[PDB]
RNA sequence: ACUAGCUUCUUAGGAGAA
RNA sequence: UUCUCCUAAGAAGCUA
């Protein structure tokens, strides 16, 4: 029977990315309000420790994530480590505007809150 | 003389695609931008001179 | 693998391009 | 000169051009009254005019409206498609300049109305008499009675300045503290999600002479007409809430001791906030159904994912499945080379020759599927003319009243090709074929059970195509989740068969091509027309820029035939589970979830069919608007103005369901406007008096109408008209025809474009490349495809069936009859 | 590596006729 | 055994 398989594996898969959800921040925003509902689209932009931002261009990098530390979602993120959308490290240095046309476009920037 | 270049282009970049181009996504994009720019072209003096480019990004590497 | 490549060399052969052969001739 | 009144009297009606008492005394004390012996060149109807029946060349009132209330200078409009929406979107700032002044003119009207409830006056509040700075006038034909209990009749006014509500977003400025936009945007606490309060607050704000009941949520309506009227005031309410509070609700439930979150409801935009009602904290030893829905259920991703922010695109992300972003990007079809020098060595591909390659697999960088989900930024919220639309409603329901739903049992779907992905949360164990294998047919009943009293969000990932294009799109595709399709079929499998099975119809879904089928749909939409023309158009990104309130429409028709298997509640539950997969879902690009603006998935279950309803919609749409905006002295025939004015009647006047007119008017379209609609194609033939004089739609009819209600300019590069009938209709599903002989009498052959069968025989998206025998009956069906071709009078044309055969020849269905015999009848 | 529709080719099953 | 029709499986083409 196969889908004891499938329900074993779905299982398993519900269980092992659920671990990265609770770090006591939706205990604090659920019973902070009437019938403890809470829509999502403000879970992860209360929870998530993690950030990752994906800049099209150096026009719309300076503007967002200008430096080391921008907010967002009325939080402060630090950005711990920038790719250039080929799995290669960016140094924070290498983006400029006059060092713009020598890497790819969408930028994925990740950061963690302050 | 266009369907030529036309699929000449487009073998072309099958074998780039196959040259593990699209690792290389500021590559792969120009390779990509002038095959779809050469498949609308409707001049040949502007198919062949992307086409030469498309070849130049080719033999760039040793394949 | 290899047949992609002739038969790209070969309909660039039969392009006959004077760029084109510039081109193969700087290449090879 | 010409200006746009709201006109109904004994003898003529409808909202259209036309070339022109001491009860003053008992209004000045409202300031939303002009000083009567001052005004403005421009009322607001005719803004609502200009803005409802846009054109080219005769917009020149839309113009110098924008040009005089600081909306865009004169060196605005020399831009070419300035009007477009896909194109050049900066014009819908240039509208929402104007968004502030009507919302002005709204609360002035609200003022007006208090006034005429306090003076105790009754009468019409038509839209030519409202100043567009905000001031009535013209009281002569006001009725007084008793002080304290006269009432004004705002139906016609409301419904008529309805769509510049969302087109100019007129309630902009309830996003700002103290209603005034030099004040900074309100800081909505981000755990409010109900909004009910505010909603009936700007209720009464702004429509509160309104007569008919609205519910903030829609669960509280009465039946399909109530959903549509309430569905269509939350699209305006809300544009002002923050996007981020609308979507799936969640919450904390305890599943045997490590808690997990799940939705437990869905804040739509449009069927307000709809709570589950099977739903417990408690939940210890579950089936597999309720582990299913827990999978698909959007609630346990995102509150897992790391929160993103995505420049690409203006559309709302949520987050992100994957700690880094997928970049999936579109090779090129592979290159048969031997049918191309097979073509060539038989004179094809020559200089100056008609037939030219032309449809190519064309390319695309790790910025597809992104770039190309981002159409969906040409979705707009949009409030429709709820009286027209609930008439249109009906009109639309008689259009499908031939066939026959209902809820299906598990056991009698028919569900083809289980090999294929089944959405997101599902495809990494297998296809569809095993979730259809492992749920027995009471675990599908109980999903369909628990989808008639609930909510289940799905995510509906965004995959790209990998099919020939004439043009340089991706052209993404929206596989939904196997848990939404399989509640989808159970739902609708018995009217879309239904549908796909039927002949002579409207909607040609099923009705083949082949065996003279072509012919048969041909003269089916002849139908003795008098006068008669052909008429087609495509719908520019039918599948980003279809509003809600229209997709909310067509699964509110394609619903009504559960008229006994269906409750009220069971029937709302299954079109919030409509909203929540298929219209406003969150979709997956890559690893990334966002949430879809307002765009109908083209992966739904139901989309050709959705599709066609919302088709039928715009048509019958533009033949009430066109009706609407004629002027009734001049109409010849007298039963013509009798249909015009009991269709203002029914429009602006009744409120119930006038079936008598309603299949009078369906008898007239269908008699006089006969459409043939496959899913976004339609070719009607129409009378060609009737469109002259404006009784029916036309090209400019159904421009303006998806100007104002579908929020995209139509270009006349996809649509046609056909004079004569002879020559059959220009393209329909890219199908050209012709009159040709065949068997003795001349019938209809569809021949597709000669390019588009040349470039499925040369390029090859990764088929033929792995064995010789899938070729031959690749070319067998590209010739069942291409042969047509023969009959048609250009020589170069005719050649591609002809190549095609002696490439089938050398096989290593030759004989050029097994592709004739696919066009005789039989 | 989606949904629906139509049309082919190849293996099997059930019916009607010879 | 032959022919015709209707279903089950796989593959392909076209359309939206
Ligand atoms: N699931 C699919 O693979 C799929 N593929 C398609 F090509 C089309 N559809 C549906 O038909 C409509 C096209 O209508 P269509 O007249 O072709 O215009 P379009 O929306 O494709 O844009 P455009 O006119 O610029 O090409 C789409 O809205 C969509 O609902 C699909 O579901
Ligand atoms: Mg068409
Ligand atoms: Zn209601
Ligand atoms: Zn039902």
């Amino acid at each position: 029977d196969k889908r004891a398989k499938v329900t074993s594996a779905m299982q398993t898969m519900l269980f092992t990315m659920l671990r990265k959800l609770d770090n006591d921040a939706l205990n604090n925003i659920i019973n902070n309000a009437r019938d403890g509902c809470v829509p999502l689209n403000i879970i992860p932009l209360t929870t998530a420790a993690k950030l990752m931002v994906v800049i099209p261009d150096y026009n719309t990098y300076k503007n967002t994530c200008d430096g080391t530390t921008f907010t967002y979602a009325s939080a402060l993120w630090e950005i711990q480590q920038v790719v250039d959308a080929d799995s290669k490290i960016v140094q924070l240095s290498e983006i400029s505007m006059d060092n713009s046309p020598n890497l790819a476009w969408p930028l994925i920037v990740t950061a963690l809150r302050a | 003389k266009m369907s030529d270049v036309k699929c000449t282009s487009v073998v072309l970049l099958s074998v780039l695609q196959q040259l593990r181009v699209e690792s290389s996504s500021k590559l792969w994009a120009q390779c990509v931008q002038l095959h779809n720019d050469i498949l609308l072209a409707k001049d040949t003096t502007e198919a062949f001179e992307k086409m030469v480019s498309l070849l130049s990004v080719l033999l760039s590497m040793q394949g | 693998t290899s047949a992609m490549q002739t038969m790209l060399f070969t309909m660039l052969r039969k392009l006959d391009n004077d760029a084109l052969n510039n081109i193969i001739n700087n290449a090879r | 000169v010409y200006r746009a009144f709201d006109i109904y009297n004994d003898k003529v009606a409808g909202f259209a051009k036309f070339l022109k008492e001491t009860i003053y005394n008992l209004l000045k004390d409202c300031p939303a009254v002009a000083k009567h012996d001052r005004l403005t060149k421009y009322t607001m109807a005719d803004l609502v005019y200009a803005l409802r029946h846009f054109d080219e060349g005769n917009c020149d009132t839309l113009k110098e409206i924008l040009v005089t209330y600081n909306c865009c200078d004169d060196d605005y409009f020399n831009k070419k498609d300035w009007y477009d929406f896909v194109e050049n979107p900066d014009i819908l700032r240039v509208y929402a300049n104007l968004g502030e002044r009507v919302r002005q003119a709204l609360l002035k009207t609200v003022q007006f109305c208090d006034a005429m409830r306090n003076a105790g006056i009754v009468g019409v509040l038509t839209l030519d008499n409202q100043d567009l700075n905000g001031n009535w006038y013209d009281f002569g034909d006001f009725i007084q009675t008793t002080p304290g209990s006269g009432v004004p009749v705002v139906d016609s006014y409301y419904s008529l300045l309805m769509p510049i509500l969302t087109l100019t977003r007129a309630l902009t400025a309830e996003s700002h503290v103290d209603t005034d936009l030099t004040k900074p945007y309100i800081k909505w606490d981000l755990l409010k999600y109900d909004f009910t309060e505010e909603r009936l607050k700007l209720f009464d704000r702004y429509f509160k002479y309104w007569d008919q009941t609205y519910h903030p949520n829609c669960v509280n309506c009465l039946d399909d007409r109530c959903i549509l009227h309430c569905a269509n005031f939350n699209v305006l309410f809300s544009t002002v809430f923050p996007p981020t509070s609308f979507g799936p609700l969640v919450r904390k439930i305890f599943v045997d001791g490590v808690p997990f979150v799940v939705s437990t409801g869905y804040h739509f935009r449009e069927l307000g906030v709809v709570h589950n009602q099977d739903v417990n904290l408690h939940s210890s030893r579950l089936s597999f159904k309720e582990l299913l829905v827990y999978a698909a259920d959007p609630a346990m991703h995102a509150a897992s994912g790391n929160l993103l922010l995505d420049k690409r695109t203006t559309c709302f992300s949520v987050a992100a499945l994957t700690n880094n972003v997928a970049f999936q990007t579109v090779k090129p079809g592979n290159f048969n080379k031997d049918f191309y020098d097979f073509a060539v060595s038989k004179g094809f591909f020559k200089e100056g020759s008609s037939v030219e390659l032309k449809h190519f697999f064309f390319a695309q960088d790790g910025n597809a599927a992104i770039s190309d989900y981002d159409y969906y930024r040409y979705n707009l919220p949009t409030m429709c003319d709820i009286r027209q639309l609930l008439f249109v409603v009906e009109v639309v329901d008689k259009y499908f009243d031939c066939y026959d739903g209902g809820c299906i049992n598990a056991n009698q779907v028919i569900v083809n090709n289980l090999d294929k992905s089944a959405g997101f949360p599902f495809n990494k164990w297998g296809k569809a074929r095993l979730y259809y294998d492992s749920m027995s047919y009471e675990d599908q009943d109980a999903l369909f059970a628990y989808t008639k009293r609930n909510v289940i969000p799905t995510i509906t990932q965004m995959n790209l195509k990998y099919a020939i294009s004439a043009k340089n799109r991706a052209r993404t595709v929206a596989g939904v989740s196997i848990c939404s399709t399989m509640t989808n079929r159970q739902f609708h499998q018995k009217l879309l068969k239904s549908i796909a099975a039927t002949r002579g119809a409207t909607v040609v879904i099923g009705t083949s091509k082949f065996y003279g089928g072509w012919h048969n749909m041909l003269k089916t939409v002849y139908s003795d027309v008098e006068n008669p023309h052909l008429m087609g158009w495509d719908y520019p990104k039918c599948d980003r820029a279809m509003p809600n309130m229209l997709r909310i429409m067509a699964s509110l028709v394609l619903a009504r035939k559960h008229t006994t298997c269906c409750s009220l509640s069971h029937r709302f539950y299954r079109l919030a589970n409509e909203c929540a997969q298929v219209l406003s879902e969150m979709v997956m690009c890559g690893g990334s979830l966002y949430v879809k603006p307002g765009g109908t998935s083209s992966g739904d279950a139901t989309t050709a069919y959705a599709n066609s309803v919302f088709n039928i919609c715009q048509a019958v749409t533009a033949n009430v608007n066109a009706l609407l905006s004629t002027d009734g002295n001049k109409i010849a025939d007298k039963y013509v103005r009798n249909l015009q004015h009991r269709l203002y009647e029914c429009l602006y006047r009744n409120r119930d369901v006038d079936t008598d007119f309603v299949n009078e008017f369906y008898a007239y379209l269908r008699k006089h406007f006969s459409m043939m609609i496959l899913s976004d194609d339609a070719v009607v033939c129409f009378n060609s008096t009737y469109a002259s004089q404006g009784l029916v739609a036309s090209i400019k009819n159904f421009k303006s109408v998806l100007y104002y209600q579908n929020n995209v300019f139509m270009s006349e590069a996809k649509c046609w008209t056909e004079t004569d009938l002879t020559k059959g209709p220009h393209e329909f599903c890219s199908q050209h025809t012709m009159l040709v002989k065949q068997g003795d009498d001349y019938v209809y052959l569809p021949y597709p474009d000669p390019s588009r069968i040349l470039g499925a025989g040369c390029f090859v998206d990764d088929i033929v490349k792995t064995d010789g025998t899938l070729m031959i009956e690749r070319f067998v069906s590209l010739a069942i495809d291409a042969y047509p071709l023969t009959k048609h009078p250009n020589q170069e044309y005719a050649d591609v069936f002809h190549l095609y055969l002696q490439y089938i020849r050398k096989l290593h269905y030759w004989e050029p009859e097994f592709y004739e015999a696919m066009y005789t009848p039989h």
